[PDB]
């Protein structure tokens, strides 16, 4: 008898799915592979399985806002960055900590990755070399957020801890520009909006809005 | 087995979907020990949730942690003792704990018990001045003199009974004159057993004299003021 | 590069001159006996001339291939003597007074460095393998001692052990030994 | 037919060799010898280290060359016949095969000239067969 | 002669055990004498230019 | 690290690039004399091949193994070392315990005659006699047959070897404890030995 | 700087549990099991099984954010045997390898002062 098999798409692993700016592209981890599917009205189909190893499950995965690069960290403590055009794993590098938080810039250029140890590293996407590594606070990282215009000179990285702490760091200066201990629990979410204002969602119950400046002006709005 | 041939039992009829995310719904609390020990901050524990402060407070009023005095005090030579603390008053992520019991480690007990000597186990039930009914087990082993030639060092039943009586009266006098915080303060630097030795030094030369175990049995009416003093008030931040 | 902006900062002379050769090929020359060595230590005082007698070669230039040259006076090696190395690699030749040609600037080099650089280049047309063994690992791959030709003609150099391969009908060289 | 006739501290054993039938039931050096052969080759390669100064172009191939120049191979045939068998095989094997095929063409011409000469018939045929080999 | 002098001489061994004192490890960080057959100073071949006597035998 | 952002085409940014652990294991006295006796053959494998600082607190009769943050390489080296010393303490020969270091799949299993069947006094002595066999012939037969090492303590018996091997050795030993005479046991041993050799 | 759990390693005679909990043993974090990682039942108490079990639990513990563990190994105790087996040894080795910081090892095997009868019967249990 002829047979056709329907396979599940988002299964197993506890990592968030991701999409580009257009619904056309979706990434999703099954327990060991990473389905990519083209979402087109009516003609929703698949691009390609990737099957590095069936044993270690994908820990977290990000898809750059333009459907060009996919970056995924596995249980083995190493990141694989994968080109979508050529459909090929371009680079790989260990990260010395089981990471769980990925964030790609609006521009397709930078990707910050943060893991349980507390140190986070931000890497150039196109060229597999990290820019700089942040020792950071001591708790397990909870979220990351980038801020930078398409053509600007200011770039900010906000990192949220499992403790009620959020550190805003400069990228062109790499200083603990402001250390904000305000939540009592983990900072699940983060967001930067232009004038500056900062958003921090403390998992306990709270959503904090900080009026903020490149200079020491940083108060609870 | 998760094998294909492991045939299905009544068993796997209706499962439940893993959607709860338990260690996202849960929460972290840190505990603190009384002021007798030196390192008071030890470890963290988990509470199911906080939606019921009923649940939070009740779980942490039932909790009982169990640490080793080496970890607690910094000196690695208390490796074999191991105390039990129970937390009963909680405030602001931070748990206040007091003494709840003692024991050795099974390795140390097997290590002390050797073959050519007598073991003596004394067992006294008492109550402190704090109204904490308590039970203390002590042990000792009949060592041998510096010019022994006899292979063994056995004591007679008479010497055994005399030493048991002495140990019982020493333990009860000490822990009836004491209070429970004072009891732990005595029990830390091995002073009761120094007394036991120094008292039994004329009946029979002993060795490895230890206060093997302490057991709480009854507790008095609770006292949050006593706890806070034993550990040695706050405002908020104007959310609007 | 780390630390984005750019700042300027035994010294292994062998590699230094190997590098300089990689730059300055092909304008090479070899000193020739015997008017250059201490035979010409006679007889002036406080200023001695050691008559430079050096055939310049470059196969890309068969005309000035194998031509006698005299040193430039401005060089710090102006008619100096008792200097060890044999091949001198120069920047540019120029004709001046007494209808005499001289080299611009120099580097002192020897056999196996010239061999390395020209190998990476083009000029070393090797010989048949050479009593000394010549082991073949596979029909394509063999080791062999070869004397190369650095050359209307050019000289040769010392024999070198070489790990060369057959491909495309020639015994191209992989690495030296 | 005339070639003559002729540990680690941390062991790494397997699930059947030691008692790990579990890993067996869920069951999950030639390159080393190649590396060692490379190494031996290096060993003789740098053990023979004579730096005597030897001519670039061998006598045989040179003589062939001016034979081609003069379009007559008499001397080349003379020396080819005077060779020793091991030699003859060595050079014929170690000719060249580049694009222009000049060496092979010249050798073929030499053999044809010899067969015209009507001398050493057997050795000229056998040289031709060796070249074809 | 040097060989036999050192053979016949009184040995002195080092009986230290790395350990018992303190950490005798990769990172960082008890002597007795045994009488030989003859001490070097007593041998009846000293001040003999070309002689080698074996007190051992 | 000097530092400036460079703005590339499309204006996008570009930058440039930029635990000691301890364990303690005690030693009984009757196994404390031989530890001193063969100590000099013990620390070299610990320090040279495992890079593991050692010590012996003879004022607490323990051996302390601590691993350095930088010198050691293998994380599991510490645990293998602890196991090796532990086996030597339980009473195995030095070279046997070294084998326990060398490999990675050697285990030690212990149990007791009262764990198998409650025996009292003279019966228990006879049972240990039946395990040992005259001049240890029986125990040596089992060890050679199943490629393991057996040590009888007073009543505890310990078996070192690979997993299935110690299972087989335990099996035979338990039969001996219940009371099958050494003749029948030896017959069974030679049968399983032939089968294991063929496989 | 770190946080500590307590890894309770129950090495039964024909299975193995590796149960990680918080201090005070109340809030269980991860629990795996021999056969559960090995789909058979000869091998449900095998060193390989326990090795996989401990590897996975180390994964889950590193999830939750606990970096060190004290360990309480255990045998079935009671009237049965009383010493942890190869299963427990394998689990311990695998986990320490996996790189959680091991703090303090104990053997909390329940040893009856005065046991009741044991399952065997007068003739003896096994074989």
């Amino acid at each position: 008898y002829k047979g056709i098999s329907l396979n599940p798409i988002y299964a197993g692993s506890s990592a968030v799915a991701t999409v580009s700016e257009n619904g056309k592209i979706l990434a999703t981890p099954v327990l060991d592979e990473i389905n990519i599917i083209d979402l087109t009205p009516g003609s929703r189909k698949i691009l390609h399985k990737i099957s590095n190893e069936d044993e270690q499950e994908i820990t977290a995965l990000k898809l750059t806002p333009d459907g060009q690069y996919l970056t995924y960290v596995s249980q083995a403590q190493l990141l694989k960055i994968f080109h979508l055009k050529t459909g090929k794993v371009v680079r790989s590098m260990k990260i010395s900590s089981p990471s769980y938080i990925l964030d790609a810039d609006s521009t397709s250029t930078l990707l910050a990755v943060g893991g349980t140890d507390g140190s986070i590293i931000v890497v150039d996407i196109e060229n597999g070399y990290i820019t700089h590594s942040f020792k950071g606070h001591g708790g397990t990282i909870s979220s990351l957020k980038f801020y930078g215009q398409l053509n600007s000179k200011i770039w900010l990285l906000a990192s949220g801890d499992t403790n009620g702490m959020v550190k805003v760091w400069d990228l062109v200066k790499r200083k603990c520009l402001h250390t904000l201990q305000e939540h009592t629990s983990a900072v699940r979410g983060l967001d930067i909006i232009e004038v500056l204002n900062l958003l921090s969602g403390g998992r306990d119950d709270i959503i904090n809005l900080w009026d903020f400046n490149m200079k020491k002006k940083c108060k609870l709005l | 087995a998760v094998g294909k041939n492991k045939r299905l039992s009544k068993g796997k009829k209706g499962q439940k979907k893993r959607v709860v995310d338990p260690f996202t719904r849960k929460e972290w609390f840190d505990i603190k020990a009384p002021s007798t020990f030196e390192n008071r901050n030890v470890g963290k524990t988990l509470v199911n949730k906080s939606t019921g402060l009923k649940s939070a407070s009740d779980a942490l009023k039932g909790r009982v942690v169990e640490v080793c005095l080496a970890d607690l005090q910094g000196s690695e030579d208390h490796s074999f003792r191991k105390i039990k603390l129970r937390v009963d008053e909680v405030q602001g992520k931070n748990l206040l704990t007091n003494f709840h019991g003692m024991d050795f480690t099974t390795d140390k007990l097997r290590s002390m018990v050797r073959k050519w000597q007598t073991l003596i186990e004394a067992n006294v039930t008492v109550k402190t001045s704090d109204d904490y009914v308590l039970r203390i087990f002590a042990i000792a082993f009949t060592r041998k003199q510096a010019n022994q030639v006899k292979r063994h060092s056995y004591a007679q039943s008479s010497h055994i009974r005399a030493i048991r009586k002495v140990i019982s009266e020493i333990l009860t006098k000490e822990v009836q004159g004491s209070t429970l915080a004072q009891l732990t303060s005595k029990l830390i630097p091995e002073v009761i057993n120094k007394e036991i030795e120094n008292a039994t030094k004329d009946i029979f030369p002993l060795q490895n004299i230890h206060v093997r175990k302490v057991k709480l049995l009854k507790q008095p009416k609770f006292d949050v003021g006593a706890l806070m003093a034993l550990h040695g008030e706050e405002k908020g931040k104007k959310v609007t | 590069n780390i630390a984005v902006v750019i700042r300027n900062e035994v010294i292994q002379i062998k590699l230094l001159k190997q590098m300089i050769c990689a730059g300055f090929v092909d304008h090479v020359a070899v000193r020739a006996d015997v008017l250059f060595p201490d035979d010409a230590k006679i007889t002036n005082r406080t200023s001695i001339i050691n008559i430079p007698y050096i055939p310049v070669l470059a196969t890309r230039t068969p005309n000035i291939e194998d031509c006698f040259v005299y040193i430039h006076p401005t060089s710090i090696l102006n008619n100096l003597g008792e200097m060890p190395p044999k091949y001198m690699l120069y920047y540019s030749l120029h004709l001046g007074g007494n209808n005499k040609t001289r080299m611009n600037t120099l580097c002192d080099i020897a056999s196996t460095p010239l061999a390395n650089i020209a190998r990476k280049g083009l000029l070393l047309t090797y010989s048949k393998p050479l009593g000394l063994k010549t082991v073949n690992l596979s029909p394509t791959e063999r080791y062999c001692y070869v004397v190369p030709r650095f050359g209307k003609i050019g000289w040769d150099l010392n024999p070198i052990a070489v790990h060369q391969k057959k491909q495309k009908g020639q015994w191209t060289v992989i690495k030296f030994i | 037919r005339s070639k003559p006739k002729e540990l680690p501290f941390f062991l790494q054993l397997s699930g059947e060799k030691v008692g790990d039938e579990a890993s067996v039931r869920e069951g999950i050096h030639r390159r080393d010898q190649e590396a060692q052969k490379k190494l031996d080759a290096e060993e003789q390669m740098n053990k023979f280290k004579v730096t005597g100064r030897l001519g670039f172009e061998s006598h045989f191939t040179k003589q062939l060359r001016e034979g081609s120049q003069s379009k007559d191979y008499s001397s080349l045939l003379a020396t080819l016949i005077n060779f020793s068998p091991a030699a003859v095989d060595l050079e014929i094997r170690s000719l060249n095969s580049f694009e222009p095929f000049d060496e092979i063409v010249w050798f073929i011409d030499a053999l044809t000239q010899g067969l015209k000469s009507n001398k050493n018939f057997e050795l000229y045929e056998t040289f031709m067969s060796l070249l074809f080999k | 002669k040097k060989r036999v002098i050192d053979d016949e001489d009184d040995k002195e061994v080092d009986t230290t055990l790395p350990g018992w004192g303190e950490w005798a490890g990769a990172g960082s960080k008890f002597i007795k004498k045994v009488k030989g057959v003859v001490n070097k100073d007593k041998r009846r071949d000293k001040n003999l230019q070309n002689v080698i006597i074996n007190e051992k035998v | 690290e000097s530092k400036t952002v460079v703005v590339d085409d499309q204006g996008k940014p570009r930058f440039t690039s930029a635990k000691f652990e301890s364990r303690k294991i005690m030693v009984p006295p009757h196994r404390m004399t031989p530890l001193r006796n063969s100590w000099t053959k013990i620390y070299p494998p610990l320090v040279e091949h495992l890079k593991l600082q050692v010590r012996m607190n003879l004022k607490t009769k323990s051996v302390e193994l601590r691993t350095n943050p930088k010198f050691t390489t293998d994380p599991g080296a510490l645990q293998k070392g602890a196991d090796f010393i532990k086996a030597f303490t339980l009473g195995f020969d030095l070279d046997d315990s070294i084998a326990l270091l060398r490999l990675d799949d050697l285990y030690i299993e212990t149990f007791e005659v009262k764990d198998v069947k409650t025996l009292t006094g003279d019966h228990l002595s006879r049972a240990i006699g039946r395990i040992a066999g005259k001049d240890g012939k029986t125990k040596f037969a089992i060890e050679n047959a199943t490629r393991t090492r057996i040590v009888l303590a007073d009543s505890k018996i310990h078996i070192l070897g690979g997993f299935t091997h110690i299972r087989m050795a335990r099996e035979s030993v338990v039969s001996l404890i219940l009371g099958s005479p050494p003749g029948k046991v030896y017959g069974n041993l030679r049968t399983v030995a032939s089968r294991l050799k063929e496989r | 700087s770190q946080v500590f759990g307590v890894a309770r390693i129950y090495a039964s005679f024909n299975d193995t549990f590796v149960h990680v909990t918080d201090l005070s043993g109340k809030e269980t974090i991860a629990r795996v099991t021999g056969g559960m990682k090995v789909k058979a039942d000869r091998d449900e108490s095998s060193p390989y099984a326990a090795m996989l079990a401990a590897q996975d639990v180390a994964a889950k513990c590193k999830e939750v954010g606990i970096t060190a563990v004290h360990v309480k190994i255990r045998a079935t105790g009671g009237t049965r045997t009383k010493t942890p087996g190869p299963g427990g040894q394998a689990a311990l080795r695998a986990l320490a390898r996996s790189g959680l910081r091991i703090g303090r090892i104990e053997d909390v095997t329940p040893v009856p002062s005065d046991s009741t009868r044991k399952k065997g019967g007068r003739r003896g249990r096994r074989l």
